[PDB]
């Protein structure tokens, strides 16, 4: 019998032949002993008992930067409402009965944490409303205006071995973008605003809390007023699209950053043999995680595990090094000059894809949400000041083909280096040269440097902040945007995309029991903050389509002149043309991680095979692993990019699905197929100018299926050197008019469709054609 | 039901079929058998009687004439029993039991209704020509008949069977509109206004030069007419030479050419179409065959199913501006317009022109064109074109697919009948029920993207929602190559020879691609004649006239040079282009100087493949017949998935006027209620060749050599000694390219060594023999008295803020613009490119690249190797390199010296035939043949190899796919075994030798010929397979010094072909084949060709590979170099030959035995000691 | 049916008056017949 | 059929040349299929 959610607390059940049950409907929250403020967040069945999380929108959390218990519920105003995650068990009909109940308290912080805390500074979050220009914020200081000062040009060439730029041929390279204006940055004491600036080069307050709250925020409550009769010329109203991602209100306010970062980090369910383990959503980022043991008493407290002690495998050494020296400077010299870098910390934030259980064996995705230093000096004054220090990664032109030598490539390592360079009767914002290599020939090695003046070292802050987007740096220039839209290209007569190891970086992988129990440890340890290692992890540059912005329509080396022109090159410039329910058209979104076992037999003596399937902006990305280590496949020759990971492209069909209304992914074990589920009353209500949503009523199905030669198929399938795919397609379940209720799998070849159009149901079955679905009228009953 | 000895085993030459491996329980084979009968003459049929009166009195003839069946053969090929429909007195169909599962017992056999099945007397004297058997079903087999008509197709009465071209002294442009249009004075309103000042918006940079001009479309209220369409504006009309010089289907087709049936004809027509007819059969019992549905292939359900965008093919999505631009440069417009294409036209020839395009054009006011009108020329699918469709079957589950043949029953000399979609019969309710559909291949292949290939990258293949690119084939099957569904043979790719656009005063100058852009020459190479082409083949009509005279060398609109092209500075780019900033009801025509070659056109303008499906901007046209190899893994689940019917919705239309059209989007969200997008992804991966790109594939090319012969194209073993005709490695001068263009960031860009030296090849351009790398500006482009262009003036250059005023040309320049450029560095000056290699390919396989022709062998026209040819001074005109005319990616005197046009290389006697630079006088050419006649149709079986391999007979070569299913690195994935027989490689009509290749028992793949059956042609000019209505070239003297430096300058072709009566009888195949010593035959034997003795290790060419010492191109050039004579280890050889006597018709294969016409079938020696207990003991 | 995983059955009851095994008429509506099948009801 | 006892068999030998099970067609005159019937060959 299948099991359909009715509400945010009801839960009914149906038999194969799509009728209901009786005496079916169950309130879980009433069932799990939770008030009313509760609602589940997640349901998973494991050991045939069903699991479910559970958050409350009642839910309040303090952050004190003084203490040594700096996260806390606010138990004074009825906010001490944790999650719950809660086993359920029949005991015949349907009748449920609660077996075990464990809350997810806030995590524990160390001294060293604490350090980084205290200055830790949040972009608001990204909205299905917000812009190219949101996202865009003015450009920060060239390398030559830091190290050297104004007027200082020519001079370059005999002052950059000083500065340890020995032979740096970019004095015009960025250090990073300005926080005096643009999208806000917030504290985790701090709360995020419900306006957006339209163009953030311009407008808006940055990391600047009291600037917003003593004139800006006035002037923004007077152009995008809440319902319109506003005139929305410089800001936008995003109250109703904030809420619909969940964020937590005190009726028109937002609740503090670390109330929001908890009620997010509480979003996702995967249960194992011995562990339940709960990660954040796609829309915001998790910089934390719970690893539950199945085998913890009735009321003990369970606290999650810190991401900036996850160590994860980038695949490279080198490409671990790139995420962590763009985290901050490391060299306190000063005092109170706290990062994540100096603090000997690593990737603190993810925007998880989801996460899921095969095999005992954890499964998780997601893009790395940026994170680099910024400077807070407050006065002479430091030449940083206000802003933030990052910078493009992106391999040079001149770099060795083959995937190890382009992530490994040092170019944009220690700092910045690219820009714009002209090229025979074409250019590119990727450094042409690295090493010994100049146009003349070998003029000795080319060095990179912290955007950090060396003079200013002492009397400089250099603290941390963490982005909403996949993206590190926002300055609005040429090299973001090849950078963001994947159209760095070689030169050489076998071209290769050339990628970035800092900017829309998709991290995955998957966790052992024991590395699970790290992973606990961990969160239990107290005093010193406690490193994990996940080994079989890797991470892959996945950028946006280039053609989901107008003005791109190929990705070569060759580039026309058209295309070196503002309109095209900066981020307030861009216009988008995307169709997947986002107003931007610069960072990447991904959801719906999925795996599941394939039904198709394997070569005797050897373990079944399984996959993971998840959605990103553009396309459908495969995860393949080896059944028989349990780890991610991989092969012998390094030039080819790891098999562990595939990417195919969406059609029109597909790309016209609003990514922002995920309901649910599915996967049928028989048919080794997976059902996209999307609902649109998942839509907000209003825009950001205020207008009625009326797209907001229907529903779509994408299915997916495995592509390509499979492991263990026989005596030659025993290894692989090309990564299995993915196929997305829009299914055929479609509507605009009825409202769904659930997707019931009757049959390999059924399907049932419960909704209603007019208060009443409505139960439509489709005809099922390996993965295609045709609806039956005749089926009505 | 008994076996008639007088009916023997053949093939059908459309499909190639001659007879099925039975697998499972029942094993053996299903062969096709007729009666070899002569004295028939259809010439007894006469001819007011329409095509259909007469084709059944045809029928009805041939009835009582001819005797054909589907015999079973046992698993040691010994024949058992007949099914002959013809013969077949009261037949029965299977009796069904309550769930539609047949009745049947192991012994008894199947149990018979005694009832006869549907349509009997219509199907009952059709011919059987291919036989499937059900995959998991047991005894379910399918037959696919055709009508005998079908068969007799090319022996019907000439009035009736139609060529699509010409038959007192000969002129190839007679046929040909040649006058280009000129100034309407009345129309000089229409001219587009240049702008009155840039947009400022935080820019700086300024220029003198002339303000871009304004393209302004508004809708306003108006029913039929818009407010503004400036897209609609055409300030020129036709020529009045002796009448309006245009397309004009009425006065240039007389006795057109329309098909036998029309599409609505064989639909209501049963007889005359195409049918599948289910059948039982399980030899060892009683009742052993019963017949089950009888299915006819219904041309209306493949048509019923094209994009909508296809009943206006006359049009495109570029609307007005596009039909202006091409009508008046007397080109076809549209997508797919039938004076290129009148196969697949219900009316033919009749619709051969732009007129009626389905939307308002050429209106007494502008700003009425563009709307939607009434049309009656849709893409169809008439007789020829329908049965080219029928073969190759697949039994997939409970459907029965029909990707179509190679379309050798209905090709003509001058006709390309091709496979447009494939069918689907899907059986339901154990096949007692079953429903019949067709999907177009241009929505099945709508998916493609680069990722897919290992080989050549952005070829055009490209498509969008209104489906453009129509992509048709010459199948050779579709065969299960292990676990993966594969589908081979060759594809029609879209149009890159017409893809630059002509200056609209050039016309009569470039005869070549006007012939080729007017449908009168059906050549699919791009041919090198690039001095008159526009500078952007985009250029609004309203533009055209902006410089007239020429003198300010008009910046929207000029002659195409890329060394007046402008810097891509910031300031060039500020001043020039981000300073016109578009809006919603208007958009700009820069001044900014945009030029390039072949390369930088087709990046820019051709269909080419990019990561994402459906992102075509332009599709030019479709090539005229397949010019691509083609194998593509399906997705099986996906086609017996897919629904029958296909919908489509208002995003595949074109817009209804200029208004709508102007802010289109390539990608639009396909309707709630259609479902044309979930027929994409059928394509999982292809291959065209091997996994070769760029530079490196020309390497190749070289290596192979040419069947007509078997001497290599790089004339490489034994300064005056022949240079290479496709590769540029040791050809020419070493160029340092760090000195070209703007000189910065170039040393290990492009080479990942120290010395950025390049190959210039043939043909070159130096300052002098000291200074080689980079050419100064000295090949600066003069306009016509007050000549010279100045760098420096006023209006080329570039002010920014600060006042340093810096021209925005370059400096130096590539030192090559010929054919062969190959600049990894400058994409504007590379002529050779991948579309080109792609078809370079196939038709040196085929054999069939022409050469341009000066002189011809005659007397008192003699070309003569010493004296008259120097390898050494390539860069003059002593190295005899066209630089207009010729196959572009080639050297042309290479060519002719490999084909032995000259020298020894044909015949022991030179035949004198060739090409001189003239520094003399007025040159004038023709390109002609090499004297074979191999067609890209020429496909044969799909032959599985193993589980990793296949191939199939391609002209004179079996072509195998070794890393394809499987690719493994360093192995270039393809192996060649060429044809002995010089009788056939020389045959007017070759391929109607060949009979069939099947996969031996030892395990290597054979092909069947019968040089008996060689069919000699009917026939100032005489019609072969390869022949080709080339047009004449007329050059200025060529310059005895810095001869390359500019691009070739032509003169006035359309009174020169009368003095060139010598080339122009060399337009004829068998007048080649005479002069080369291959006249007549001067022999053969009808055996077995098999295929070259391959190992795991044939092909790795890992050495040759890679590297940085060397780039990739130089490192492969050496390899293949030091393995001339050992050309056998890297796959490329001669196929070894069993004779066999009397004539070869067919094979009888089962899974223990290939048995040549059934002949050889034994008792099986080792099962002989093995027996039943009889029953009685 | 194994394959189909269809059972047809036919209810049946020992009579006091008469030693006999007679069928359930009323068992089904429509008869002692009745069929037991997954979702392949769909005939 | 349990009832007639009657066998319905075919003759399968293994191919040297090709490594697969291949029917003995010579096994009766007729072919590699026969009946095991008790005298119920009427």
């Amino acid at each position: 019998t299948f099991l359909v959610k009715e509400d945010s607390k009801n839960v009914t059940a149906y038999t194969p032949f799509a009728t209901p049950i009786t005496d079916s409907k169950s309130d879980l929250v009433s069932l799990a002993q939770l008030d009313s403020s509760y609602q589940i967040a997640d349901q998973t069945i494991h050991n045939t008992n069903l699991f479910v999380l559970f958050k409350s929108r009642d839910v309040k959390v303090k952050y004190e930067s003084s203490g040594s218990n700096n996260i806390s519920f606010d138990s004074t105003s009825q906010g001490e409402k944790p999650s719950y995650v809660v086993e359920f068990t029949n005991s015949t009909g349907i009748k449920w009965t609660m077996v075990k109940k464990y809350q997810l308290d806030v995590p524990n912080v160390s001294s060293d944490m604490n350090q980084v805390l205290k200055n830790l500074i949040l972009e608001q979050p990204l909205t299905k409303y917000t812009l190219n220009s949101s996202l865009a914020k003015e450009k920060g200081k060239t390398q030559r205006e830091v190290h050297l000062g104004s007027g200082q040009a020519n001079q370059w060439t005999s002052q950059r071995n000083q500065h340890d730029l020995n032979n740096n041929p970019s004095p015009n390279a960025s250090t990073g973008f300005k926080l005096t204006t643009g999208n806000a940055y917030r504290k985790l004491s701090e709360s995020w605003p419900i306006y957006e600036p339209i163009d953030g080069t311009k407008q808006g307050k940055g990391k600047d809390s009291s600037g917003w709250s003593s004139t800006e925020e006035n002037e923004a409550k007077n152009d995008a007023p809440s319902v319109s009769s506003g005139t929305f010329n410089k800001y936008l109203n995003t109250k109703q699209a904030l809420e619909s991602i969940g964020i937590l209100f005190d009726d028109q306010t937002p609740r503090n950053v670390i109330t929001q970062l908890y009620y997010a980090s509480t979003s996702k369910l995967a249960v194992t043999n011995n562990h339940i383990v709960v990660m954040g959503n796609s829309f915001l980022p998790s910089m934390w995680y719970w690893v539950v043991e199945r085998s913890a008493q009735e009321n003990a407290s369970n606290k999650p595990t810190w991401f900036a002690n996850t160590n994860l495998d980038w695949g490279e050494d080198k490409q671990k090094q790139f995420v962590e020296n763009q985290l901050g400077y490391k060299e306190t010299t000063s005092t109170n000059s706290h990062n994540f870098h100096s603090k000997s910390f690593t990737q603190p934030a993810y925007l998880i894809s989801g996460i899921d259980s095969v095999n005992d064996q954890i499964i998780f995705s997601g893009f790395k949400a940026g994170s680099v230093g910024y400077d807070s000096s407050s006065s002479s004054s430091s030449s940083t000041k206000d802003q933030a220090l990052a910078w493009s990664t992106t391999t040079s032109l001149d770099s060795k083909t083959g995937y190890k030598d382009l992530v490994t490539n040092d170019t944009g390592l220690n700092g910045p280096i690219n820009g714009s360079f002209s090229i025979q009767d074409t250019f590119s914002f990727v450094v042409p040269y690295s090493g010994n290599h100049t146009n003349n020939g070998t003029t000795g090695p080319i060095k990179t440097a912290y955007p950090v003046k060396k003079d200013q070292k002492s009397t400089v802050k250099i603290n941390s902040l963490i982005n909403a987007t996949p993206l590190n740096s926002y300055g609005d220039e040429g090299i973001g945007v090849f950078d963001a839209l994947g159209l760095n290209y070689n030169f050489k007569s076998n071209q290769e995309r050339l990628p970035s190891r800092t900017d829309q970086i998709f991290v995955y992988g998957i966790v052992s029991p024991n590395e699970l129990r790290s992973a606990k440890s961990s969160a239990d340890s107290t005093g010193s903050d406690t490193k994990v290692n996940w080994s079989n992890t890797q991470s892959r540059y996945l950028p946006v389509p280039y053609n989901y912005s107008e003005g791109i329509i190929d990705a070569d080396g060759f580039k026309r002149p058209e295309n070196r022109g503002a309109s095209v090159t900066t981020f307030s410039g861009l216009k988008s043309i995307a169709p997947d329910g986002f107003a931007n058209s610069i960072a990447n979104f991904s959801v719906g991680l999925k795996a599941g076992i394939d039904p198709n037999p394997v070569m005797s003596g050897k373990k079944a095979n399984y996959g993971a399937v998840v959605l990103t902006r553009g396309g459908v990305v495969r995860l393949n692993f080896n059944p028989g280590n349990d780890s991610l496949l991989s092969t012998t020759d390094n030039n080819i990019a790891p098999i562990s990971f595939s990417f195919t492209p969406f059609t029109a069909a597909e790309s016209a699905v609003d990514l922002t209304t995920f309901k649910e992914v599915t996967y049928n074990q028989e048919s080794g197929l997976w059902s996209y589920i999307f609902d649109s009353s998942l839509k907000p209500s209003h825009d950001g100018k205020q207008t009625p949503v009326t797209d907001n009523m229907g529903f779509s199905v994408i299915t997916v299926s495995r592509t390509g030669i499979e492991l263990n198929q026989d005596q030659a399938t025993t290894t692989l050197d090309v990564a299995p795919s993915a196929l997305a397609v829009q299914s055929g379940i479609q509507s605009t008019t009825q409202t769904l209720t659930g997707v019931l799998p009757l049959s390999e070849e059924f399907s049932a469709v419960i909704a209603k159009d007019s208060d009443q149901n409505k139960i439509d079955i489709y005809k099922n054609n390996n993965g295609l679905f045709e609806i039956d009228t005749q089926l009505s009953n | 039901q008994a076996v008639d000895e007088t009916l023997t085993p053949w093939t059908w030459n459309n499909n190639n079929f001659s007879s099925l491996k039975i697998t499972g329980e029942n094993p053996g084979s299903f062969g096709l058998v007729r009666s070899q009968n002569d004295n028939l003459n259809i010439s007894s049929v006469t001819k007011s009687d329409d095509n259909l009166k007469y084709l059944n009195a045809v029928e009805k003839y041939l009835d009582g004439q001819q005797n054909f069946a589907i015999r079973r053969y046992d698993n040691n090929g010994r024949a058992l029993y007949d099914i002959n429909l013809a013969k077949m007195e009261n037949p029965s169909t299977v009796q069904r039991g309550l769930n539609g599962e047949p009745i049947f017992d192991p012994f008894k056999g199947f149990g018979l209704t005694g009832n006869a099945p549907t349509d009997w007397n219509e199907i009952k004297g059709k011919v059987p020509v291919e036989v499937v058997q059900s995959p998991h079903s047991p005894n379910l087999y399918f037959v696919l008949l055709v009508p005998k008509v079908a068969l007799e197709y090319h022996n019907l009465n000439n009035q009736v069977v139609k060529e699509s071209l010409e038959v007192s002294s000969f002129n190839p442009t007679q046929r040909l509109q040649k006058d280009s249009p000129v100034k309407d004075s009345s129309k000089q309103g229409e001219k587009l206004s240049e702008t009155t000042a840039s947009s400022m918006s935080s820019g700086m940079a300024t220029s003198t030069r002339a303000k871009a001009l304004k393209v302004e479309v508004e809708r306003g209220s108006q029913s039929d007419s818009l407010l503004k369409n400036d897209f609609a504006k055409k300030p020129l009309k036709h020529k009045n030479s002796s009448g309006e010089v245009k397309l004009e289907a009425e006065k240039e087709f007389t006795e057109a050419w329309k098909p036998l049936l029309t599409t609505d004809q064989i639909a209501r027509e049963k007889g005359m179409g195409a049918t599948v007819v289910s059948f039982y059969d399980a030899p060892y019992s009683e009742n052993h065959t019963a017949f089950g549905l009888v299915d006819h292939i219904d041309p209306k359900k493949m048509v019923e199913n094209y994009p909508p965008s296809w009943k206006t093919p006359k049009w495109n999505h570029h609307g007005i501006w596009d039909y202006n631009a091409r009508n008046l440069l007397l080109q076809t417009t549209g997508f797919f317009n039938p004076r290129r294409h009148p196969e697949w036209f219900d009316e033919g020839q009749a619709k051969a022109d732009n007129t009626s395009p389905g939307f308002k054009v050429g209106d007494t006011d502008h700003k009425k064109d563009g709307f939607k009108k009434n049309s009656s020329s849709p893409i169809a699918l008439p007789f020829e074109a329908y049965f080219a469709n029928i073969g190759n079957m697949v039994a997939i589950g409970n459907s029965v697919f029909i990707f179509g043949g190679n379309g050798h029953a209905t090709k003509m000399f001058t006709t390309n009948p091709l496979s447009i979609g494939v069918f689907r019969i899907k059986y339901t309710d154990n096949f007692s029920k079953s429903s019949v559909t067709g999907w177009p291949y241009a929505v099945l292949f709508g998916g493609l993207i680069n990722p897919q290939t290992n080989g050549l990258k952005d070829l055009p293949l490209g498509t969008n929602r209104w489906f453009e690119y129509v992509p048709r084939m010459a199948v050779s099957g579709v065969k299960w190559v292990g676990n993966q569904l594969v589908l081979a043979g060759t594809l029609t790719m879209g149009d890159t020879a017409t893809v630059p656009r002509l200056k609209y005063d050039q016309l009569e100058k470039h005869l070549n691609l006007v012939a080729q852009g007017q449908g009168l020459l059906r050549e699919d190479l791009q041919i090198f004649t690039p001095y008159g082409w526009a500078n952007r083949p985009d250029i609004p009509v309203g533009a055209w006239l902006q410089d007239e005279m020429g003198s300010k060398f008009g910046p929207h609109y000029f002659l195409n040079n890329p060394d007046i092209q402008d810097n891509v500075n910031n300031d060039t780019v500020e001043a020039l282009i981000s300073s016109y900033k578009n809006t919603d009801k208007l958009k700009h025509v820069y001044p900014y100087r945009y030029s390039g070659l072949y390369a930088w056109q087709l990046f820019n303008w051709s269909n080419k493949l990019t990561n994402t499906p459906l992102s075509a901007n332009f599709v030019n046209e479709n090539s005229y017949a397949p010019n691509s190899l083609f194998a593509a893994i399906l997705n099986e689940d996906l086609l017996t998935g897919l629904s029958d019917k296909i919908f489509y919705g208002k995003e595949n239309e074109f817009a209804e006027n200029e208004a709508d059209r102007f802010n289109q989007l390539l990608s639009l969200n396909p309707n709630p209620n259609t479902n044309w997008a979930r027929y994409l992804n059928v394509v999982q991966r292809f291959t065209t060749g091997p996994n070769l790109d760029s530079s490196t594939f020309d390497q190749f090319l070289d290596f192979l050599p040419w069947i007509g012969n078997g001497k290599p194209f790089s004339n490489s073993p034994s300064s005056s000694t022949p240079l290479p005709t496709f590769s540029n490695i040791n050809v020419g001068v070493k160029s340092m390219i760090t000195q070209h263009l703007n000189k910065e960031n170039t040393r290990w860009v492009f080479i990942p060594n120290f010395s950025p030296d390049i190959w210039t090849g043939a043909g070159y351009r130096v300052q002098s023999a000291n200074q080689k790398n980079g050419i100064p500006f000295e090949q600066v482009k003069p306009s016509n008295n007050s000549t010279p262009f100045d760098p420096n003036s006023d209006d080329n250059k570039v002010t920014p803020s600060g006042g340093s005023s810096k021209p925005t040309t370059y400096p130096a320049l590539p030192n090559s613009i010929s054919p062969t450029s190959d600049w990894i560095n400058a994409l504007t000056f590379t002529n050779k490119n991948n579309p080109q290699r792609n078809q370079l390919l196939l038709r040196s396989l085929l054999g069939t690249i022409p050469v341009l022709i000066n002189k011809s062998g005659d007397s008192n026209d003699q070309f003569n190797k010493d004296s008259e040819q120097k390898w050494d001074k390539t860069e003059t005109n002593e190295g005899n390199l066209p630089g207009f005319g010729e196959v572009n990616g080639l050297y042309n005197a290479a060519l002719l010296h490999t084909y032995g046009f000259f020298g020894t290389n044909t015949n022991s006697t030179d035949p004198k035939i060739g090409f001189k630079a003239d520094s003399s006088s007025s040159s004038s050419s023709t390109l002609v043949g090499s004297g074979l006649n191999w067609t890209s149709q020429d496909v044969g079986n799909l032959v599985v190899i193993n589980d990793t391999s296949f191939g199939f007979q391609l002209g004179g070569w079996f072509i195998t796919f070794t890393d394809f299913i499987r690719p493994r690195t360093g192995y270039l994935g393809i192996t060649l075994s060429s044809l002995q027989d010089q009788t056939i490689i020389w045959a007017d009509q070759p391929w109607t030798s060949f009979k069939g290749s099947y996969l031996d028992s030892d395990g290597t793949p054979k092909s069947l010929w019968d040089p008996t059956a060689l069919k000699s042609l009917p026939n100032n000019p005489t019609l072969s397979p390869s022949f080709q209505l080339y047009q004449p070239n007329k050059v200025k003297a060529y310059q005895t010094t810095n001869t390359y430096n500019k691009l070739i300058e032509p003169v006035d072709a359309t009174s020169a072909a009368t003095n060139m009566t010598s080339l122009l009888k060399l337009l004829t195949t068998k007048n080649i084949k005479a002069k080369l010593g291959k006249g007549t035959a001067s022999n053969n034997g009808g055996g077995v060709s098999q295929t070259i003795n391959t190992i795991t290790t044939t092909g790795n060419i890992s050495e040759g590979l890679k590297e940085e010492t060397s780039i990739q191109a130089e490192t492969l050039k050496k390899f293949f170099d030091s393995k001339q004579n050992n050309k056998s280890e890297i796959g490329i050889g001669d196929s070894t030959f069993t004779k066999m006597d009397g004539k070869l018709t067919g094979v009888v294969s089962t899974p223990l035995v290939n048995l040549i016409n059934g002949q050889g079938a034994t008792s099986d020696s080792d099962t002989e000691k093995i027996s039943f207990k009889p029953g009685n003991q | 049916s194994v394959e189909n995983q269809t059972l047809g059955v036919r209810l049946e009851f020992k009579d006091p008056q008469t030693q006999q095994f007679i069928p359930v008429l009323n068992a089904s509506s429509t008869g002692p017949q009745t069929v037991f099948q997954p979702f392949n009801q769909w005939a």
